[PDB]
């Protein structure tokens, strides 16, 4: 089995940027090489074929090299609708391998998140569960850390986080993270925080169960 | 009771040539001077007979064999031949003993935007025998590592349809072949001029 | 302007089978191989095997042989993926895209140039359920406050949400769903706005959930009761 590596993972850019997009794989390939794009909820679209050759009626933004094991994509003047995923193919031999993805992003500034808390509501103690979120609102870059603290005890294993696709007006990221407890185990504790790390930075919220 | 002839030349469905079709005609009136002056024919050659002094001979069995190849390739159905049609689709013997006859269905075979119904085989490791048929469909191993299966760097589809299009050059056109072999054995002889 | 159309979203239990059609329209592929490509949720894609729907010749993937079937019916232009022994890791986004394999288009070394649109697949043992929906409200000022509604055990996706029907979009974050360990779905839904305009204004949560034939709303509090 060939497999191809992709790098990076993901790289933010600006509109007016020239990108480059590399995919290395394990053993020399010819031009048996493919390169898809995917937007997500979509099907993904064929941009070049053959390492180099340009699909008909993709834009000529998108062009292919490469030679061996190494091959790139390059987009020379990005544009909106060319933020994206990017998978190479090897077409070379059964299974006809994909590289793990490349995720072009909006480069924009750095911003703090606004952190907030929710207690479980009083509705759902009721029926012996108790959900505590966390909100990290409009924050640049994606990458932080959350971590859930009670009674100044870190969390393993309880929390589950999700976060939006970046904003269209602002270009930031939203996190949003939930502690899962029963109503029983939330209640033997009084301080519950979430801490967000960042850089050199980090960021706790907290609130009290006993008080408000 | 007159040798089933019009069956095998106005048959609706004609073989692909990699996997050509074979009809043994039985013991019937073989009028084959009639045949040579039922159509226009853009090929009517015979090897080792004519068409009006087979009107006095006797055969165990006359084999009536037919594919469709395109126009550039009827060379082909003659002995002594090469390319890919003689080389890994219908090969003819050195030695033989009939007729190849040939005519344009361009106005039949022909669909706009393609047929791809008709296949020959582009690849094979060694040529056929006379006569051989293969109708394997093995990924074709150019290369020294195995193919799995599945077509990639030196695994190529041994099959290529042709695709035929009604404004294609003649040479590359459809043509229906009919091969008209004739066979003696040490048996009672049953097609007759 | 050949399309390929893809039958609709499935669920289904472990162990069981599914099959998935895809249907060339705006032509009648015949020169072209068909091979099937998956997606699980958040990860790459993964090439199952391809079918030559002329001679009906069909092969797998390693990973896949034994479980998948790839089959063509030729009248109808139509592609079939069966995939059986079916286990929650084959929860993903099934995509049939038309390639070359033939000599004559060697120049595009097998590529696919033409995809479905998809089918979302999800294996589970768990039942249909509509949504718990709960207030998001802080213990309480600050200038910005938030509040939402966590939208929590439900099967299967989707949930929609909307703010005051539809007449609150600025502000608002709907984040994917995650799936919990119960094998039910939760997300959360937030806005953020002034603590000032926190004393006349409502906020109200739509939640849609369509495979329960469901509807959900659920006007959130200030402050935390």
């Amino acid at each position: 089995d060939i497999q191809m590596t992709q790098s990076p993972s993901s790289l933010s850019a600006s509109v007016g940027d020239r990108v480059t997009i590399t995919c290395r794989a394990s053993q020399s390939i010819s031009s048996y090489l493919s390169w898809y794009q995917q937007k997500p909820g979509k099907a993904p679209k064929l941009l070049i074929y053959a390492a180099s050759s340009l699909q008909s009626g993709v834009p000529s933004r998108f062009s292919g090299s490469g030679s061996g094991t190494d091959f790139t994509l390059t987009i020379t003047s990005l544009q909106p609708e060319d933020f994206a995923t990017y998978y190479c193919q090897q077409s070379y031999s059964t299974p006809r391998t994909f590289g793990q993805g490349t995720k072009v992003e909006i480069k924009r500034t750095v911003a703090a998140p606004s952190v907030f808390i929710f207690p479980p509501s009083d509705e759902q103690l009721k029926s012996g569960t108790a959900s505590v979120v966390c909100l990290l609102n409009n924050f640049y870059p994606r990458e932080a850390k959350v971590q859930w603290k009670v009674d100044n005890a870190l969390q393993s294993g309880n929390s589950q986080e999700s976060v939006t696709e970046q904003d269209s007006k602002d270009s930031t990221y939203s996190l949003s993270s939930t502690l899962t407890l029963s109503k029983a185990d939330y209640e033997k504790h009084k301080v519950y925080a979430c801490e967000v790390t960042q850089g050199t930075t980090s960021v706790t919220k907290s609130f009290n169960r006993g008080e408000c | 009771n007159l040798c089933p002839f019009g069956e095998v030349f106005n048959a609706t469905r004609f073989a692909s040539v990699y996997a050509w079709n074979r009809k043994r005609i039985s013991n019937c009136v073989a009028d084959y001077s009639v045949l040579y002056n039922s159509a226009s024919f853009s090929t009517f050659k015979c090897y080792g007979v004519s068409p009006t002094k087979l009107n006095d001979l006797c055969f165990t069995n006359v084999y009536a064999d037919s594919f469709v190849i395109r126009g550039d390739e009827v060379r082909q159905i003659a002995p002594g031949q090469t390319g890919k049609i003689a080389d890994y689709n219908y090969k003819l013997p050195d030695d033989f003993t009939g007729c190849v006859i040939a005519w344009n269905s361009n106005n039949l075979d022909s669909k706009v935007g393609g047929n791809y119904n008709y296949l020959y085989r582009l690849f094979r490791k060694s040529n056929l025998k006379p006569f051989e048929r293969d109708i394997s469909t093995e990924i074709y191993q150019a290369g020294s590592t195995p193919c799995n299966g599945v077509e990639g760097f030196n695994c190529y589809f041994p099959l290529q349809s042709y695709g035929f299009q009604p404004t294609n050059g003649v040479g590359y056109q459809p043509y229906r072949v009919v091969v008209l072999s004739f066979e003696l054995l040490h048996a009672p002889a049953t097609v007759c001029g | 302007q050949v399309q390929l159309v893809q039958s609709g979203a499935e669920v289904k239990k472990p162990g069981s089978s599914v099959k998935v059609s895809c249907k060339a329209s705006g032509g009648t592929f015949s020169n072209y191989a068909i091979s099937w490509v998956r997606q699980a949720p958040g990860q790459g894609l993964e090439w199952m095997g391809r079918i030559i729907p002329i001679l009906g010749i069909a092969n797998y993937a390693q990973k896949f042989q034994g479980r998948v079937t790839i089959t063509a019916d030729k009248s109808t232009s139509t592609a079939y993926m069966e995939l059986s022994s079916l286990r929650s890791e084959d929860t993903a986004v099934y995509y049939c895209a038309r390639g070359y394999y033939e000599a004559r288009h060697y120049y595009y070394y097998y590529a696919m140039d033409v995809w479905g649109q998809g089918t979302a697949v999800t294996v589970s043992s768990a039942s249909t359920k509509g949504p718990s929906v709960f207030p998001l409200a802080p213990c309480s000022s600050e200038s910005t406050a938030a509040l939402g509604c966590l939208v929590k055990d439900y099967f299967p996706e989707p949930v929609t949400v909307s703010w005051n029907s539809g007449a609150l979009t600025s502000g608002v974050h709907t984040f994917p769903a995650v799936l919990q360990s119960s094998g039910l779905y939760s997300l959360s839904s937030v806005v953020t706005v002034p603590s000032s305009s926190l004393g006349t204004k409502t906020y109200t949560c739509n939640v849609d959930h369509k495979p329960s034939n469901t509807k959900v709303d659920k006007r959130v509090h200030h402050h935390h009761h």
